[PDB]
This record gives C-alpha cells, sequence and structure tokens, in this order.
C-alpha cells in the first residue's frame, strides 16, 4: 500500500474522506516524517503523520486516487 | 480507522473479499478449462475423421 | 409514503431479530412502524464490481425516480374520472406501498436468481428505459388530444367578429349563389344597430340601405348580413374601415360547417376511446415502475450491505415508518444500538447503519 506524505494540517478529514470512499474496504497505513524538510507548496517544515487507504481494485484505486488528490497530499511514490 | 480494533476487522473483511473473489475465480477457471477440453478435443477429432474419411 | 429502509451489520440473525422485532425494541419506544426486509440471497463476484455497480445503481435509481415521477405526472395529467387529491396512489400488484413492499420480494420476472449483478441492473435499466419511451409516445398522444381539444372550443368561442357562424348563419339568410350580390358580415354595437345599418349605405355606391338584417346577437355587438353588388364591396369594406367598422369577409360553405361539426364529435369521441386505454396502459407501466423502483433499493441494499460487512452475507433489514417529530429519537436509537459496532473511529461520511428514503 502507498502512503502519502501530508503536511498533517488535515489528516483527520484525509483520513476520514478516504474512509469514506469506500469504508474499511482497505488496511490504514500509517506513516510518519520527523524533522521534516520545508513542505514545497508552502516552504514549512512540520512533522508528517498520514493514515493513508490503499485499494488493490482498480475502479477504487482511481476514485481514492481522485479523492487524495483533491486533497492537499503527496502520492508520489509507488 | 484510528482504533485497532475497527481496523483489524475491516482488514479481516478485505480479506475475506479477496478470498470470496479469489475462491470464484479459480472454480470458473477450471469449469472453463474443462468445456473447452471437450470441446477442442472432439473439434480437432472430427477434423481429423474427415481427412481420414478422404483417405477412405 | 416515506419508510426508511435500514441496513445492520447482521452479526447475530436471532439478537438483530430481537432488536428488530420485539415490541420492547420496536423503534421510537414501540411507536414507529417496525417490518423485516429480506432479500434472496446473491453473491457478486467482486467488490470492485459491485462498487462501480453501486455508483450505477444510485444512477439508475435516480432514473427510474424519474420515470415515476413522470409516470405519476401523466396519470395526474390525464384527469380521466379522477383529480388530483383522489386515487393519488395506484397499487402495485394490486396492493399498498406498505404492502407491496413488505410482500416485495425479488422477481425472478425482473431477473435470474442466478443473474448476474450487472445483468440485473441491466434489466432494471432497459425496463424503464422502455417505460420512458412509452411514455413519451402516449404522452405525444394525450398532448395532441388536449391541444386539438382546446383548439376546437376556441372556434366555438369568442365574439361574432371572429367566431365560427356555423350555428348563426342559414340558408336561407345568407345569399347564396348571387353573381352579383355579395353577403358582408358585420358586427354593430347594440347601441349603434340602427346607425351601421344607415352607415353601410355610405360605405359604397349602389349599397342598398336597411338592407342590414340582424341574424344572431351576441354579448356586445349584434351579427347582421348585408347584399351589395359583388363590384361595389370593396368600396363598401374600404369605407367601412374608414369609419372605425369591421366588414367581415365570410362565405357560406355547405361541407366546411359539416366538416366542422365531424371533427367536433371526432374528437371527442377518439378523446374517450384514447383515455380509457390509455390510461390502462399507463397503470400497467406504473405498476412495473414501481416494483422495479424496489427492486433498486433492494439491489443498492444488497451491494451497500455487502461493502459494509463482506461474507458472509446474512443482511438484516428493517423497513421503518417513522412517527411524527420522533425520527430523531428513531436515529438516536439506531446510532445507540450499531455505531459502536459500525466503527471505532465514530450518514454519508460514516453511517451507524445505511438506509435509503422511500416518498411516493
Amino acid at each position: 500500500f502507498v502512503a502519502g506524505v501530508i503536511n498533517r494540517e488535515r489528516i483527520p478529514t484525509f483520513e476520514r474522506m478516504l474512509w469514506r470512499v469506500c469504508r474499511g474496504n482497505v488496511f490504514l497505513r500509517q506513516a510518519e516524517i520527523e524533522n521534516p524538510l520545508e513542505d514545497p507548496v508552502t516552504g514549512d517544515y512540520v512533522h508528517k503523520s498520514v493514515f493513508i487507504i490503499f485499494f488493490q481494485g482498480d475502479q477504487l484505486k482511481n476514485r481514492v486516487k481522485k479523492i487524495c488528490e483533491g486533497f492537499r497530499a503527496s502520492l508520489y511514490p509507488c | 480507522a484510528l482504533s485497532d480494533a475497527d481496523v483489524q476487522k475491516q482488514i479481516k473483511h478485505m480479506m475475506a473479499f479477496i478470498e470470496q473473489e479469489a475462491n470464484e475465480k479459480a472454480e470458473e477457471i477450471d469449469a472453463k478449462a474443462e468445456e473447452e477440453f471437450n470441446i477442442e478435443k472432439g473439434r480437432l477429432v472430427q477434423t481429423q475423421r474427415l481427412k481420414i474419411m478422404e483417405y477412405y | 409514503t416515506e419508510f426508511w429502509l435500514i441496513s445492520a451489520p447482521g452479526e447475530k440473525t436471532c439478537q438483530q431479530t430481537w432488536e428488530k422485532l420485539h415490541a420492547a425494541t420496536t423503534k421510537n419506544n414501540n411507536l414507529a412502524v417496525s417490518s423485516k426486509f429480506n432479500i434472496p440471497d446473491l453473491k457478486v463476484g467482486t467488490l470492485d464490481v459491485l462498487v462501480g455497480l453501486s455508483d450505477e445503481l444510485a444512477k439508475l435509481d435516480a432514473f427510474v425516480e424519474g420515470v415515476v415521477k413522470k409516470v405519476a405526472q401523466y396519470m395526474a395529467d390525464v384527469l380521466e374520472d379522477s383529480k388530483d387529491k383522489v386515487q393519488e396512489n395506484l397499487l402495485a400488484s394490486g396492493v399498498d406501498l406498505v404492502t407491496y413492499i413488505t410482500r416485495f420480494q425479488w422477481d425472478m420476472a425482473k431477473y435470474p436468481i442466478k443473474q448476474s449483478l450487472k445483468n440485473i441492473s441491466e434489466i432494471i435499466a432497459k425496463g424503464v428505459t422502455q417505460i420512458d419511451n412509452d411514455l413519451k409516445s402516449r404522452a405525444s398522444a394525450y398532448n395532441n388530444l388536449k391541444g386539438n381539444l382546446q383548439n376546437l372550443e376556441r372556434k366555438n368561442a369568442g365574439s361574432l367578429l371572429t367566431r365560427s357562424l356555423a350555428e348563426i348563419v342559414k340558408k336561407d339568410d345568407f345569399v347564396l349563389d348571387s353573381e352579383y350580390l355579395v353577403t358582408l358580415l358585420v358586427v354593430v354595437p347594440k347601441l349603434n344597430h340602427n346607425d351601421w345599418i344607415k352607415q353601410y349605405e355610405t360605405l359604397a355606391e349602389m349599397v342598398v340601405p336597411r338592407s342590414s338584417n340582424v341574424l344572431s346577437e351576441d354579448q356586445d355587438s349584434y351579427l347582421c348580413n348585408v347584399t351589395l353588388f359583388k363590384k361595389a364591396v370593396d368600396d363598401f369594406r374600404h369605407k367601412a374601415r374608414e369609419n372605425k367598422f369591421i366588414v367581415r369577409d365570410f362565405q357560406y360553405n355547405e361541407e366546411e360547417m359539416r366538416a366542422d361539426k365531424e371533427e367536433m364529435n371526432r374528437l371527442s369521441t377518439d378523446k374517450k376511446k384514447q383515455f380509457g386505454p390509455l390510461v390502462r396502459w399507463l397503470k400497467v407501466n406504473f405498476s412495473e415502475a414501481f416494483i422495479a423502483w424496489i427492486h433498486i433499493k433492494a439491489l443498492r441494499v444488497f451491494v451497500e450491505s455487502v461493502l459494509r460487512y463482506g461474507l458472509p452475507v446474512n443482511f438484516q433489514a428493517m423497513l421503518l415508518q417513522p412517527n411524527k417529530k420522533s425520527v430523531k429519537k428513531l436515529r438516536e436509537v439506531l446510532h445507540e444500538l450499531y455505531k459502536h459496532l459500525d466503527s471505532s473511529a465514530a450518514q454519508q461520511e460514516y453511517y451507524p447503519y445505511v438506509y435509503y428514503k422511500i416518498d411516493c
């Protein structure tokens, strides 16, 4: 599963909004970054605490892709 | 979600969904395989029978 | 007919049964109506497919909802032995909404119990598409009848300047088959009856005074025929215009009069003959569309229940008729019963239970 890196400002709703895409459908991946670099968009350094939903299915992966990208989240790696 | 109880349950459920689809798909694959076995075998056999007919 | 259809996690069927059937457990302290809902057991091979279907189902839901509202409107529209407040709803398969629902079952008539989910959705969609087009054609026929009928009402309506004279002019009074004498129709205010008769004389040369005679009266004016030499009619009508008088260019036509009477009777007869069978056809379309609607809701129920719980799939659900002003409490009770069962993290964002609205 691919966890993203967020500025952690809205991980509350990131996670809940992803839950509701298909709730409980995939396991939550928790990733954290301590002593981070400045976020590229805001140039701000802030630890990351991210709850990610990753799906195997293509329709739902596409769905969560859309949801997570609408949210200010970076999903760069695979 | 946040609670380990909930995420663990969600995982059990997902795996269950994954397993159910996997299980059904494998049986489906073997059934079609058997159907094709009989179909293809007959196709080739009849083709040969006609060839033998011509030798006859 | 507003009912909520609620999906339960179903951990224990006997338990869910207790919490849904028992008087001590009936929602809103046993004042709300609570009926159990069941569907045949069905399996879906892929949940991601189920998800797609879920979106599709919601779209179909909207489609058929549109379809049935259209239907409601067309029945309402005919008003044949009916009114807006009388027989507003029709029975489905001969029973009422709650009766239908409680007696609702997945209909092999709608789809094979072994039919694919995709295929089920397809059957429903094709059906209602078929219904929609039926509605389109029959509604066209209805509107065409209504339009021409009003057009006819207008023809036999209005003032004597423009109204048809089929009921007014008699063959003995209209000057028929005269080569040289043409009859013009003039409408004179009653207060000016005698004046325009005199005025006519002054409209053209060789216009015989006092030949103007009233054939029938209107509310504001009398309609009179005037006989004059054909050549002078151009002068007659022109000077009439100069005197603010409208001369009607009218010819007796026996065939047209009969033709209009025939259309009058023809259109009324076709109207009646059409509405009888029109509404019977529409009634069948209605019953079929409602049955389908419930079918759709139940499928959504399948999809949703699987999506929340997966396997095993015994599905428990309730069809509830809320009591007035107690829906908050009803929700609260269901929340208390299922919230801790739905998730530890915590409607559309999260839902203790899955429900959909019925309103017909």
